[PDB]
């Protein structure tokens, strides 16, 4: 152990963390690969998702070349504070941390040719602007932006180490509400007035699972709307029966609508689900108004015709509304 | 690489970071600009908002001049904490985060002239007091003020790097608001006096306007259609007492369900807003419709309605004939007065 | 800056932070003033309030006297760790912190005579016991107790710098739920077995706003109760109308109480609002039970007397209940 | 000042803070007492309670004897961390807080004899396992256990400074409980064996009794009156089918509204509490009242009621007449059994 | 006492914490046992659970052997920063910390031969992907994966100390919603791109308590379903009575359905509770829909036959649905 101990002390002695590898020479190429552990949460209210991953950085530093040891030195995580590491950050990251139990979840692995592998276990909440107009039939594209903070492409370059295979573990992701449809790796240079800055982007496309809203939201609303049509098959003189049915469906629809507002998130603008609930509320509102016109045109002043035509138009117009709705959203 | 290493060591030789530049000699002039990456969510309940910024400060420190092959030096996060930087803070901040993942998201650059550019990536929660009397048709100018915590204007003065309008820049995709529209911003500066002295304050106001389409479809339209529905009862015959009692009472219950849920969205404030008054009027209209029928029923004589063929029958209530016009009209007038006032 | 650098280093040379000013001598007098920035939250459930403020402390330290500079020396906030500061703490604070962006929101300002100004920007959640029996018509008295953790009045003495002008910013405080009616400053020496300890108390009297509760709780409850009286004006033979009116009002009243039970806080004991809601529930319960007496006497076993008397007693007794309620709670 | 300063610098000369007093020589005895400034809120959902305390620890360390003018020394916060202190922890603690405003809320004193008095101000969240079968008529003993994490009883033993009843002191204005009454406490000590050896555990149980008045006016009274109201249908004439059907079905909906709301107040447990059974039985009663009318209506022969001046009419059901007695009596009996069992 | 102080100084003089014992030699064997103090939260919303445990690690470090002291040296936990400890972490944890009041809940105990006992008190939130198809009749299996972060199986090996007795305290655990049916200890190796790593797994089997849901969720749904059949025993001509009963039970079912779901997160796939609640919703929907045919086929055109069969088919079909449901999920 003494030989390796003196080997390591040799490396750090005279090391300058303030200078990048190949300082003043060609830019240092840093390869990156990510092993995704999980996407714990995806919140529409905050418009962000929580991601756990193993974030690996891979580059070459000639100052760390060691000879005589035919092994790849896996060192304690505390040695990472004494080496140079890239100033990588996540552009859209709202809050993040490195796990610290039992020790800090950090890894440093050296190789004889001076190649450094640097891994971190990170949980990060990354900002994801979402277009929830088609919610719950929406498809989201949430990204992770990787950039250098204070270096340009004259000093540091980024690439996905392994091409399109640089990211693995996507099949491990188990989101109850979404399914990972696709993921992409993008490497690009961002040019500002101050220069060009390396950029890596990891993006996922999420498709929301609709089955819950079919059973929980759409089917009850469809069944209540159908139930409101039972009025059309009752006698015009059954005022107590037809008003109680019509007004209680309105109350039932409001109960469904108002209480659904509580289980569903606080997204304060019109979405696809809002338009369907508002569509069904108008239909049940009109069914109650339909009997009032029948009741008034009889006692205040044909009658069988209005009920006959309502028995067809209301189911037909609701089917047409659904056809226009699902085509415009599916 | 030796030349670069030597310059760094020589810079901090005798440098005292406890003393501002020109202490006792002149006034330190700090030039600031902000780049808003994302104007985060606004919380009406907490009366605060989040903003993600690149906070750039620029000032001159003659003690950090240098000469060498390069003209710009990048200082390590450890080096930045070794020198004097402005003790800038946000007056209305509630809890702010200087991101430290994976490394500190700071950057200190020094030019040979002695000018320092100092940028940091921040997430700031700021206090935005709101007057919610016009809610949901309210507009707010959420402020963002900063200055020196300890240095008076006789010691440190802040200025915008360029024309105040162009010194604060919002990224094109930076609007992360759900219920607001970022109309624009006004950038100002001034002096604020407190118990410890006069301080310079740089202020930026973001003018927000609440989107109303949500509350129109969630609150206003259901309330309007229930009030109309409660008035639809006026067109039923006066002899259907069970039907018109069920009709009127369940519309009161519908208003109660709507009113309860409508106030859940509102922040828990103890005063009345523009939506509370609208609901209170709708409550009074729905209440009066059931009181209207109670008066009609008092003057009903025969318990049977018109048979439809022809024995005498009740006449259409004169209360009903008037209420079919007065109730819609009064609600119609109220809506015009209500909407013209707040819109 | 050459002369100033020598002077500042001179003061801290040999400085012993562990010893108070005039150690082993007369007690050090610490003047305090507070500039309140905001009272963010006041939660009945947790029985606490959140207060952001600028907390200044003034004391004289002859070890820090300097001459020849006609300037008040503001020093980098990190020098505070090198000086002696009072061991001040907030006796009823639950969670508190000093703001730290961009740097620590802390201030040290020296004066030629030796006066030290030590200011902090603190957000503290302070415990406030609340008597909510008269809720929502309650007035609360929340306090902030300032004490020395270790020292006694033989060593350190507190006072409000500027008398009643010590605390500022109260008039500009806006609370969504309360209004600041008054504030008081108290200086006292708490006494225990060990001895006398310095104490400063800042207290506010909060008077809850009633506008929300009038429109949301009292008005709907009054109107539902008045609506339940409509049954007294309906014919005894209209059993379907009077029962439907009576039981739906009972349902509405429970809907109000159960749905406003979740919007209102979890304060689990009988408050003034509970009594009024409970009282209205009894009145609507009795109005429906009144018809049961009416129906039974006619069909089972005069008839107009029970209704005629109810058309007066119920409005009258509700007025009497209201008179007693408002006089007792106002 | 010089005399005071010299003692501090001399104290830690040759002092090893990694070794407990009397290591390998005897058992370190620690005398402890608590002054509860406020018994904070108790959370049924989280099965935890908050408590603000001045945790005072006392022990003897011969290595810290001193001689001088003063008989007590107040160590600095930095000094307190340089010397050996007991590694006391709370066995059932969840997330405790040591207050650090404005300075560390700690104080360490040393007497000439070497006795150290060590106090700190803590906000402790602690585990209080609750058996909620009798909720809301339940009582609990929330414990507070502490001891040495690393040192077995052969090394460190704890004791109370004075009589156990007088060692835990609650401030007179300390009870900050909304749903409980702090009846008192019992103070004990014992031994616990684990995989690493036997340790001394100091325990304190706070006996709490839940206030029932809130649940009587919120849950029990509305549920009792709703059940009573369901039985009020038995006194209506059998010919009013729509009125007694609406009466019975809407009382079921009222019980459902009350029953659902009652659970939302309950902590998320998955066993039947006392209040669950009362609501379930009330539900059965209200359910049986509507089933009773289903039977009564099944034997009604004439759709018209008695005309008031007597053509034959239906008699009053014997099912109704017997239900006017059986239903109130069975519910009354159920209330005696329920209330006697739990009170 | 100084003799012990001198001994400890010798051990740490020249000690290299970045290098594991027997670096380059045989892998260091690390034995682990756990004492579970409590399981606090098991949340479906976050799909995790909280665990408070005493976590012990045993390994042999020849550099820490000592002689002449016939005692096991329990040392101040701050010495752990001066020793090599395994880079152990919890592979599925979301957020965890080591308790630190009054001091860090950390233990270091040495033994004469060089054995090291490293104990920690840890509260860890661990990811447990739960299968909620059979909820609330579901049985879960939650694991705790213990793996080395940086070191491969060539450097560090894990084993359960004491076999199946390595975990204690499970019998004492009380969960408000689950019962610990069983627990298992597994040991295996996991192979990644960077090499094989040692793995220790601890898993529990959780069975949910069903009695509560029977009274809260299933029983009211059963009773309302039976109530909807009261309509089949009412005269065909009681339109007001039968519609009011029919639509209010539909409203009652929605009330049950609307805010039951707030007891669980918005998790979109079909569950056992959803099928039953929607099964009962369809029945009450059909009971009211059945009267539309009853009323129409008399006034609009075998009235008793339709009512007669529903008095049998609806109770029979619901029992058949219940039989199939309970057998399938039990
Ligand atoms: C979520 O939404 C984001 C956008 O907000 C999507 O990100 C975009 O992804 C596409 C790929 O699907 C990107 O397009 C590609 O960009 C590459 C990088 O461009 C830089 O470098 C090239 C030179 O190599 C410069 O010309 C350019 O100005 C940039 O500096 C290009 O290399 C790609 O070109 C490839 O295809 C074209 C043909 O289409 C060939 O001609 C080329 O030779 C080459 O093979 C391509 O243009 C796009 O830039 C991304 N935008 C952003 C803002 O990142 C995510 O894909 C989306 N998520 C999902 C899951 O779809
Ligand atoms: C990016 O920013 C994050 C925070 O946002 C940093 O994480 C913190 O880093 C600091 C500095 O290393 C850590 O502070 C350390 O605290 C140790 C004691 O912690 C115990 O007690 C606290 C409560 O007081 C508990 O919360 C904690 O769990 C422990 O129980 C000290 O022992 C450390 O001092 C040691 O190192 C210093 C180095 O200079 C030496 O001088 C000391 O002698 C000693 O050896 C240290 O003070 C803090 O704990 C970290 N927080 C978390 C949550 O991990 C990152 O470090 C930062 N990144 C960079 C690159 O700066
Ligand atoms: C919220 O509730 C708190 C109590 O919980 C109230 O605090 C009390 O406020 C009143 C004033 O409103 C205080 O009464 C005054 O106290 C002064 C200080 O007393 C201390 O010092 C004197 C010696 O100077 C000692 O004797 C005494 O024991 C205390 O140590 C007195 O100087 C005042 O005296 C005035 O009245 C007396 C007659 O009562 C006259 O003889 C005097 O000349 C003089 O006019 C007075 O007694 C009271 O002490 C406070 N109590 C506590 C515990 O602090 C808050 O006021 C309340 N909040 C609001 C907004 O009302
Ligand atoms: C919750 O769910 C987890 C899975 O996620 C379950 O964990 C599994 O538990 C089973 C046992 O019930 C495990 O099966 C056993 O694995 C042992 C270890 O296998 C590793 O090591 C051996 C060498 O020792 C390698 O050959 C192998 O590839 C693995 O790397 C085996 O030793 C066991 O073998 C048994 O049968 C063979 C004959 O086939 C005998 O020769 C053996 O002596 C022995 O009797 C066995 O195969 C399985 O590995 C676990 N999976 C994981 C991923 O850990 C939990 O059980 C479950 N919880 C509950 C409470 O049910
Ligand atoms: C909030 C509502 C307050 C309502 C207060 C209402 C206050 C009030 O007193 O109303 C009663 C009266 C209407 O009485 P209404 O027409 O309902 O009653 C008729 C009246 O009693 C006739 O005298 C009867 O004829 P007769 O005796 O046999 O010859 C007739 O019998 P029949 O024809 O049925 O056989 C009854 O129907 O109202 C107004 O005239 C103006 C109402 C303005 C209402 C303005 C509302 C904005
Ligand atoms: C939940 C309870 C369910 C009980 C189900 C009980 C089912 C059961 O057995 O019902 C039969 C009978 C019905 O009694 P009820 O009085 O309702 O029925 C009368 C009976 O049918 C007479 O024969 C009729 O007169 P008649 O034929 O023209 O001469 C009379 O009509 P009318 O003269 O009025 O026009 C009917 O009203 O009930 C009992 O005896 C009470 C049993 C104990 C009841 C105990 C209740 C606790
Ligand atoms: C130090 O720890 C060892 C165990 O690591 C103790 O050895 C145990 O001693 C008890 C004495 O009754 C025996 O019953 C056990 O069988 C022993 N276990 C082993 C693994 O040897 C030892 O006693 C401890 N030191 C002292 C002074 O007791």
């Amino acid at each position: 152990m003494s030989f390796v101990k003196e080997t390591v002390d040799k490396l750090l002695k005279g090391y300058d963390i303030r200078l990048r590898p190949d300082f003043g020479g060609p830019p240092v190429c840093v390869g990156m690969n990510i092993d995704i552990a999980s996407i714990d949460m995806v919140s529409e209210v905050n418009m962000d998702y929580t991601l756990t991953m193993y974030f690996q950085q891979y580059w070459r530093d000639k100052r760390l070349a060691y000879s005589g040891i035919p092994l790849n030195l896996t060192l304690d995580n505390r040695v990472a504070d004494q080496l140079w590491v890239p100033d990588t950050y996540f552009l859209n990251d709202k809050k993040s941390f490195v796990h610290g139990v039992t020790v800090k979840n950090r890894m440093i692995r050296l190789h004889p040719d001076g190649t450094v592998l640097y891994g971190l276990r990170i949980t990060t909440t990354a900002a994801c602007m979402m277009d929830l107009r088609r919610y719950p039939l929406d498809e989201q594209n949430c990204t992770l932006e990787i950039e250098s903070y204070g270096y340009t492409t004259d000093d540091i370059e980024f690439y996905w180490r392994g091409g399109d295979k640089a990211v693995t573990g996507v099949e491990r992701i188990e989101l109850p509400q979404f399914s990972i449809v696709e993921h992409r790796l993008v490497s690009r240079n961002v040019v500002f007035a101050t220069g060009a800055y390396p950029r890596l982007s990891l993006s996922f496309r999420l498709k929301r699972n609709i089955g819950y809203f079919i059973l929980q939201t759409y089917m009850p609303s469809i069944l209540i709307t159908i139930l409101s049509w039972v009025s059309f098959w009752i006698n015009y003189d059954a005022s107590a029966a037809r008003v109680a049915l019509g007004i209680t469906t309105v109350l039932t629809m409001t109960t469904i609508n108002t209480h659904l507002r509580e289980t569903l998130p606080k997204i304060p603008y019109v979405k696809a689900i809002d338009m369907y609930l508002m569509g069904c509320f108008v239909f049940v509102f009109l069914a109650l108004l339909e009997y009032a016109f029948v009741n008034y045109i009889f006692f205040g002043r044909d009658v069988n015709a209005i009920d006959r035509w309502s028995r067809i138009v209301f189911p037909f117009t609701f089917s047409l509304f659904n056809l226009v709705y699902w085509l415009y959203y599916v | 690489t030796t030349v670069f290493t030597r310059i760094l060591d020589r810079l901090l030789d005798g440098y005292d970071n406890r003393l501002r530049p020109g202490l006792g000699e002149r006034v330190t002039e700090v030039k600031t600009d902000i780049f808003v990456t994302s104007f985060g969510p606004v919380s009406d309940h907490d009366m605060e908002y989040t903003i993600d910024v690149f906070f750039r400060q620029s000032w001159k420190d003659e003690r950090l001049k240098f000469k060498g092959p390069m003209t710009v030096l990048r200082l390590n996060n450890l080096m930045a904490s070794k020198i004097w930087t402005p003790d800038t803070f946000f007056h209305n901040g509630k809890k702010s985060v200087a991101h430290n993942m994976t490394m500190p998201n700071k950057l200190l650059r020094i030019t040979e002239d002695g000018t320092l550019l100092y940028t940091m990536r921040l997430t700031v929660r700021a206090e935005c007091p709101m007057h919610l009397e016009d809610f949901p048709m309210d507009a707010h100018a959420c402020p963002l003020k900063f200055g020196s915590y300890a240095y008076t204007r006789a010691e440190v003065v802040y200025e915008w790097t360029r024309e105040p309008a162009r010194s604060v820049v919002v990224a094109e995709d930076g609007s992360r608001l759900n219920q607001y529209d970022l109309l624009g911003q006004t950038v100002d500066s001034g002096i604020v006096q407190s118990s410890t002295g006069e301080y310079v304050v740089m202020t930026t106001h973001f003018h927000l306007k609440r989107k109303i389409g949500y509350f129109v479809i969630q609150t206003y339209l259901p309330c309007i259609m229930t009030v109309i529905l409660s008035q639809v009862s006026f067109w039923l015959n006066r002899e259907s007492v069970p039907a018109r009692t069920v009709f009127g009472v369940t519309t009161v219950l519908t208003m109660t369900t709507l009113s309860i849920s409508a106030r859940n969205s509102l922040p828990k404030v103890a005063y009345a807003t523009a939506m509370d008054w609208f609901i209170a009027v709708c409550y009074a209209f729905v209440f009066s419709a059931l009181i209207e029928f109670a008066t009609v029923n008092y003057f009903t004589k025969r318990g049977y309605a018109w048979d439809g063929k022809s024995k005498t029958f009740n006449s259409v209530s004169k209360i009903d004939r008037l209420s079919r016009i007065a109730f819609p009209l009064l609600f119609g007038i109220f809506n015009l007065v209500y909407w013209a006032t707040y819109l």
